[PDB]
């Protein structure tokens, strides 16, 4: 799973099943709580949901 | 003047089923009772 | 959703090969019904073989069978043993898109659709 | 039966004599359809009450879900075009007619 | 849905390029005269009672239906801002 | 001289009618919910000339 | 052997008919299809509208008379007439007494042709001195009209009413089982109309039956 | 008023797609239920009576030599379709015998008399070295759908009665939607659709259905 891919719900899936062998209890992942874009984030930071379900267009309100 | 029920009219039952009109199907195509005298009105179940 | 009628016996075919034959003859007779507790299938889907989706309906609406009677059909190229209700609900996602493929390559024609049944297929 | 197609409809359809009634609201009070009309004599807003109607409003908070979308133009429109900015208003009959 | 949605989407950087993109081509459909499409000869779009949608229909309707096909092209700095409406007019009636 | 052609008409010219479809064609117009608290609060819609008094929505919104 | 269409016609309002025998479950693919448009397609007749004397709005009431405005003119609607003749499009009839008496549909002034085949309908009462004068205008359309749709002004002060054309009471098809034929799987439809007076049920019957005939050669110049 | 404009757009042989319209309140669906009853049930055409095979005794086993199934088979059979030439032809038999590996398509059947086989390239079944198959299946005219259970027609005692396939029609689905008309919206947009094996092309289809209906309605004459 290469940085920045965008997990989808069959990602998850994979994270909870090898999660339950005690693979992984963590996950890094950007979020809005660490944008440095002064005002407004980024597309990554954020991240895929939107009335779609691939990345959020650019210039989201 | 005379208040003729159309298509926005809405009615409920002395239980508290209450629904607005929706299409008024004529009564050619009404669902019918195997001796003629077709139905007048049609509730949906799902609202029992 | 398909129906479950009562079996008028241990209708045992996992072995009796006249079973196929005679425990089904017993079928035209007043013992077991039509979808009764079939060994690896009731008699439904043993007496009505359909080959094309198609040949099935026919029949249906022609007043032969139900749509939540066990019958047998071919499709894409495997003999499934199913119901008219469920087949339809084949071709009808696989209508409502061209690919008819991938169509029902993600559905679940073995169980009784619901809610989140749905939810997950939209 | 049907009577649509003459097929009954298997499986029998519980009947009776139900009585229900009709209420008070009625689609009377209910009919607003307004496109071009009057204004109002203090602001500029566009209430009828006579030969027109006047246009239900449109609250912050339908604006939001408006910004949401990102309508800005569709948004804009609403808040100018169709209200105060009398000149945008008229500049924009004509446009049309 | 709208025709062939998807394929826009997919054409465009940010779901808000396309609407910018799709408004502008509308406009200088009627404005400048409504010859200015690319689609004219077969698969034009088409109206009811009598197929006259072939001249003046809806705008928008169009544009999207131009970007059906990769005969245009579209940008942040393309053409000069200017020389925008000086070659359009002069070239189209 | 259009504007008087139906300044008042019990006799809506059939042709009108025709035309009035022919206007909108693809534009669309906007529905809203009283009490909007989400974006979809507010959908397009294709109208299309409809008898009765109400208006006519979709099961699904 | 050709399936032979008979009838047992009882009066002018009943009528049933029989067609037997019939193929795999046609006698369906026909009770239905006729009888849909034998009750929406049939031509009737009925009170188009009406002008009182002293009256000006149809929610008003006439000293000297029993039953108010909206009550007569609804049983006027109930009535039925028959007109002999494709050209009695528009026929209107005209009644007024006066003293004790039972307003019956009868006490109308013949017109020839038109008949009413509704005579004991009882529309009014008159106390005494009763001013019963209207102006009933009659057509021969079809269907349901609304009252406010067509807007029949024979007078300034006459106000319009409803479409009760279609003859047509209620229709029911029965496709029971063969009664001739070396094959069980037949059917015998039997179809019961009931008609208000105006047309017989074999009158309705062949009407229909035409209707359809007609339009199935619509499906003639392709595209 | 404006008489019913009846528009087409056949795709090859099989697709149909039929347009009439406008229509009165609630008549499309007088139209499209009655037509369908009949568009499916009185059809006429051909179809796979009863199949026999030497080797073979009953419905479920296995020729060696030959992969699909006896069910397998004999579906592939119904499947395939035929033409008749004259109207005398209420009654064909086919025959088919091949060994050694090589497909076994519906073309090498034996040509018969007044008879075509328009599928030819059927996969009825494969034989492999040494795959001995040989039947005989007979084929009659019908109408619509009978199960073989029904009919039961058995020429060899050992035979297999075959459901019946005859109307050409796959299958049809009307539509009644309200359409537009200045004035008034609520009419009828009555579209049919019908699909077909091939035996006859949805044109005639509906042709020969409307023909039969209106001959049916020439029996209201004679009063008793
Ligand atoms: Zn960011």
């Amino acid at each position: 799973l290469e940085e920045g891919r965008y997990l989808s719900m069959d990602d998850v899936h994979l994270l909870i099943k090898a999660a339950e062998a005690g693979e992984i209890q963590e996950v890094p992942v950007r979020s809005p709580l660490t944008c440095q874009t002064r005002y407004g984030v980024c597309q990554k930071c954020y991240g895929y949901d939107l009335s779609m379900a691939r990345p959020v267009s650019i210039g989201e309100a | 003047q005379k208040r003729k029920l159309q298509v926005g009219d809405k009615l409920a039952n002395r239980h508290g089923n209450k629904g607005v009109v929706a299409k008024i199907l004529p009564v050619e195509d009404m669902p019918h009772l195997p001796d003629g005298t077709p139905v007048d009105v049609i509730l949906n179940p799902l609202g029992v | 959703q398909v129906r479950k009628e009562k079996k008028g016996a241990g209708l045992e075919f996992a072995t009796p090969e006249e079973a196929l034959a005679a425990h089904e003859r017993g079928e035209v007779a007043l013992n077991a019904p039509i979808k009764v507790a079939g060994r690896e299938t009731s008699v439904g889907r043993l007496k009505y073989v359909f080959a094309n989706p198609d040949e099935a309906l026919l029949a249906v609406a022609h007043g032969i069978v139900d749509l939540q009677d066990v019958v047998t059909v071919r499709y894409m190229g495997k003999r499934l043993e199913t119901s008219p209700g469920r087949i339809l609900f084949a071709r009808i996602v696989a209508e409502a898109v061209e690919d008819e493929k991938v169509a029902w390559e993600l559905i679940q024609l073995d169980v009784p659709q619901e809610k989140n049944s749905l939810k997950d297929l939209v | 039966y049907d009577g649509r197609t003459g097929e009954p409809i298997e499986g029998p359809i519980v009947v009776g004599q139900m009585f229900i009634m009709k209420l008070y609201h009625m689609v009377e009070d209910k009919m607003h359809a307004r496109s071009t009309g009057p204004y109002s004599l203090i602001t500029q807003q566009p209430l009828g009450g006579k030969a027109q109607f006047g246009g239900q409003r449109f609250g912050e908070m339908e604006v939001w879900a408006l910004e949401a979308y990102g309508a800005a133009h569709t948004l804009q429109e609403m808040l100018t075009l169709k209200s105060d900015d009398i000149e945008g208003r008229n500049a924009a009959y004509e446009a049309i007619i | 849905a709208e025709p062939g949605i998807d394929k826009l989407f997919g054409m465009v950087d940010s779901k808000y390029r396309l609407t910018v993109v799709v408004a502008k081509r509308a406009q200088q459909l009627l404005r400048h005269g409504f010859k200015n499409t690319v689609l004219e000869p077969e698969e034009r779009p088409k109206m009811q009672t009598l197929e006259g949608l072939f001249d003046d229909p809806n705008a928008v309707t169009w544009a999207m239906k131009e970007l059906l096909t990769g005969r245009l092209v579209f940008g942040e700095n393309l053409v000069p801002e200017d020389r925008l409406q000086k070659e359009m007019e002069r070239l189209y009636p | 001289a259009a504007r008087r052609m139906l300044e008042r008409q019990r006799d809506i010219k059939d042709e009108v009618w025709d035309a009035l479809e022919e206007v909108i064609h693809g534009k669309v117009v906007l529905l809203n919910r009283a009490p909007t608290l989400h974006r979809l609060g507010i959908q397009a819609f294709q109208p299309v000339l409809v008898e009765g008094q109400s208006i006519q929505l979709h099961p699904l919104v | 052997k050709a399936p032979v269409f008979t009838v047992r016609t009882q009066g002018r309002e009943y009528g049933e008919f029989v067609l037997e025998p019939l193929e795999r479950g046609f006698g369906v693919t026909l009770g239905n299809p006729l009888r849909r448009i034998l009750l929406s397609s049939i031509p009737g007749t009925a009170v188009t509208s009406v002008y009182i004397e002293d009256v000006l709005h149809e929610f008003s009431t006439i000293p000297g008379v029993k039953e108010d405005v909206v009550e007569i003119i609804l049983n006027l609607k109930e009535l039925v007439v028959r007109f002999l003749n494709p050209s009695l499009q528009t026929v209107t009839l005209l009644l007024k007494a006066e003293g004790p008496k039972e307003v019956k549909a009868r006490d109308f002034l013949p017109v020839a042709d038109v008949e009413i085949m509704n005579p004991d309908l009882h529309i009014a009462t008159l106390e005494e001195g009763g001013r019963l004068n209207m102006e009933v205008r009659v057509d021969r359309g079809v269907g349901y009209v609304p009252a406010e749709k067509h807007g029949i002004k024979d007078r300034i002060n006459a106000i319009p009413v409803d479409a009760v054309f279609s003859p047509v009471r209620r229709v029911a098809f029965q496709v029971e089982d063969t009664r001739l034929g070396q094959r069980t799987d037949l059917d015998k439809l039997t179809l019961r109309i009931w008609t208000d007076g105006s047309v017989t049920p074999l009158e309705a019957l062949n009407q229909a039956v035409e209707i359809l005939r007609e339009h199935l050669t619509y499906f003639s110049n392709p595209q």
